């Protein structure tokens, strides 16, 4: 379906760029044609409005562009600059060629087609200081395509190697990469940001790639002396303790980060975190725990009664999880029965493996319970203990990725204590008694300790 | 104010120089048109469509489509001062332009929603404006075009009264006999927009012959590429409640 030349150009045929309200027909004869047709209606006695219907009223023309029903919103649409294209070739289409298409994109900006070949135009469209370009599906690329020009660069849904084939042919002028949905690797990549390649870098939007250091990134800012815009929020190397406030401290460049507002005190309490960062356990250093059972199938209440020599009972319950080694696995809650159970387990964990600790969290990691009851005549007896049981969950992490401090998501792995069940619960403890007269669920936290103040960031010496 | 007593002049000359610097000035900006509204230019203006002077009504006709082309509320309060059906009348003049002059201030009214549509159609101007187009050669088709599109486009009931008043034949005319782009794009776009509805749509169209005539127009190399665009929605408007095999059956090979 496309090279890069053959995609624009395509395009620049999808949009058009010789015909109706835009471009040519009769419609022009007088107001879109050169001057003969035009002029020849005054020289020869006023044919009028009368117009001999070679043309159009243009407002009419252009009344059919600003028409709520008449499609060109775009064409109905995206690109806003497109649509200016569109009204320029209305106003008049005649001089207008690829000597023109090749001075507009200053930028270029005109999303999806699901293709991947980049070739020669990009150097012929003159202008191009900015890309920002998705659901296309580059791989790695014919760099040479760089103009001396190229300042920001969105990539969302590509799927490249790595940055080098680009890299390794620099205009002096890249503001920004940005590759959301994509795929990039670890902390070394930083390299390819660094003052050989890219001096500029203003700006960045970098998610859904896996990028694993924060001072590897620094090597990087301490080569590119422009940052003020930026996704770090977003990459394994946000996980580093100290994340916010020393990326703020880092270097002579990010004035701002992540989202928050000033106006009370927080500026005052958080200059200097970097200098301390020199210092702290400067990788990442995870608290996790493991939440209270729920759901807890009062398999007792099949025996009510509960008290004879089986039915008569304890109880395990405990989660069983994938937390990133591939995963790495531990029977971690595992307490009896009350009618509600708290159960507790916590880890914690010294991470390196920063892409896969990622994966880890956005992917869909995978939890389970189990409950075992015993059933038992002393003898007890038990069949494991016994078990009745659900364990899976899909589970999911984002926030430390975020580079904040904390995650918690509670996990149904879904029901043995039903309502009636649970009801039951508390009727196999009123039948003991009038004798004698989530589904199933577990919570989770994973913390990855971050920080209130420059001191308390500080802390992450000990992580 | 000063532009509006001018025409209040016997003159006719001074009335048709009024007329035609009012639409000058409200074809750019909605606000200049409620300014000249306001001054009860929409009252006197109506009141000259009678008159039986070809560039008088030529250029009243103009500024009530420029009038009436920018917001809902300018073309609602231009049919209330009583508009059909003297305009309807002009249609059937000698003069061509005075009739690209009604169909244009026409597709300007009903364009925004369908209850001017609907006012129209209860008005009888849909057979009116056919005709006229059949009875037309040229660009003085293409507002007339553009409106019945517009009405089919805006519901279910005004396709119908279109549909029953002939219209789809009057379009397959169109994108046969003429021979410029934009007027076949109109008239493949007004066919997509009629044949987008309940099947019964695509099938008062597909008897007139009309997809065969798409389909080839959309497989030539000669044509405009926002012509092969329309041509293109058409066909997958029509051919996606179109029940009828006979008409679908020679899509298949081709």
């Amino acid at each position: 379906p496309g090279t890069l030349s053959t995609a624009v150009c395509e395009h620049l045929r999808k949009l058009c760029l010789r015909e109706f309200p835009c471009g040519i027909g009769s419609w022009n004869k007088s107001r879109f044609l050169p001057q003969k047709c035009r002029v020849w209606r005054e020289l020869v006695p006023k044919e009028e409005e009368t117009l001999v219907p070679e043309e159009e009223t243009v407002e009419a023309l252009l009344g059919l562009v600003r028409s709520n029903h008449s499609p060109w919103a775009m064409l109905k649409d995206a690109s806003a600059e497109d649509r200016f294209l569109r009204e320029l070739a209305i106003q008049n289409p005649l001089m207008i060629k690829d000597t023109f298409f090749y001075s507009y994109f200053r930028s270029l900006r005109v999303v999806n087609k699901g293709v991947s070949l980049v070739d020669k135009d990009l150097l012929k469209f003159l202008k191009l200081e900015e890309l920002v370009l998705s659901a296309n599906k580059i791989e790695e690329i014919d760099a040479n395509n760089l103009p001396p020009t190229l300042k920001v660069l969105e990539l969302y849904g590509n799927l490249i190697a790595s940055m080098e084939c680009l890299c390794s042919a620099p205009p002096p002028r890249l503001q920004h990469l940005g590759l959301g949905h994509n795929k990039l690797l670890g902390p070394l990549e930083s390299l390819y940001v660094t003052s050989h390649n890219w001096p500029q870098l203003v700006s960045l939007d970098l998610g859904f790639n896996n990028l694993t250091d924060l001072q590897n990134m620094i090597l990087g800012l301490s080569t590119l002396r422009h940052l003020r815009l930026l996704v770090l929020q977003g990459n394994p190397l946000s996980l580093v303790p100290y994340y916010r406030g020393f990326t703020i401290d880092s270097l002579a460049h990010l004035c701002v980060l992540d989202d928050i507002t000033v106006s009370p005190n927080e500026k005052h309490q958080f200059r200097g975190l970097n200098i301390h960062g020199d210092l702290l356990a400067r990788e990442a250093q995870f608290v996790v725990t493991i939440g209270n059972v729920r759901g807890v199938l009062d398999s007792s209440i099949l025996d009510p009664e509960p008290g004879p020599d089986g039915p008569f009972i304890s109880y395990s319950y405990y989660v069983t999880y994938d937390f990133v080694e591939g995963t790495v696995l531990f029977n971690t809650v595992h307490k009896p029965w009350s009618d509600v159970i708290p159960c507790t387990y916590e880890m914690k964990h010294t991470l390196k493996e920063l892409i896969r600790v990622k994966a880890f969290l956005l992917a869909g990691t995978t939890v389970s319970i189990v409950e075992e009851k015993i059933l038992s005549w002393p003898v007890l007896r038990q069949d494991p203990p016994v078990l009745t049981v659900l364990g899976s969950g899909l589970v999911y992490l984002e926030p430390l990725l975020a580079g904040e401090a904390v995650v918690s998501t509670v996990c149904n792995f879904g029901v043995v204590r039903t309502l009636e069940t649970d009801r039951l619960t508390h009727a196999r403890d009123s039948k003991k008694v009038k004798k004698s007269l989530e589904p199933l669920s577990v919570e989770v936290q994973i913390q990855l300790h971050q920080y209130r103040s420059v001191e308390e960031a500080f802390l992450s010496l000990i992580d | 104010p000063l532009l509006v007593l001018c025409i209040q002049e016997p003159e006719i000359a001074l009335k048709r120089i009024a007329a035609s610097a009012l639409s000058d000035i409200s074809k750019h900006s909605p606000e200049l048109a409620q300014t000249v509204v306001d001054a009860g230019a929409i009252a006197h203006l109506a009141q000259m469509i009678l008159n039986p002077d070809a560039k008088l009504k030529r250029q009243v006709l103009s500024a009530l489509s420029q009038i009436a082309k920018h917001s809902v509320d300018l073309a609602e309060m231009v049919v209330e001062a009583e508009i059909f059906p003297v305009v309807l009348t002009c249609l059937k003049d000698k003069d061509e332009y005075v009739k690209k002059n009604a169909c244009t201030l026409i597709r300007e009214i009903a364009k925004h929603t369908p209850e001017l549509s609907q006012l129209i159609v209860n008005a009888g101007g849909v057979a009116a404006v056919i005709d006229c187009i059949g009875s037309c050669k040229g660009n003085i088709r293409l507002p007339g075009i553009m409106m019945l599109g517009y009405v089919a486009a805006h519901s279910e009931n005004l396709a119908m009264a279109v549909i029953i008043s002939k219209g789809v034949p009057q379009l397959s005319i169109c994108l046969s006999e003429e021979p410029e782009d934009h007027i076949k794009a109109a008239a493949a776009w007004a066919l997509g927009q009629l044949g987008r509805h309940t099947p019964e749509h695509a099938r008062a169209v597909a008897v007139t012959n009309t997809l065969p005539v798409l389909l080839s127009l959309y497989m030539s190399p000669e044509s405009s590429e926002d012509l092969q665009l329309k041509s293109k929605k058409a066909i997958k408007n029509i051919l996606q409640k179109c029940t009828y095999l006979p008409a679908l059956e020679p899509f298949l090979y081709d």
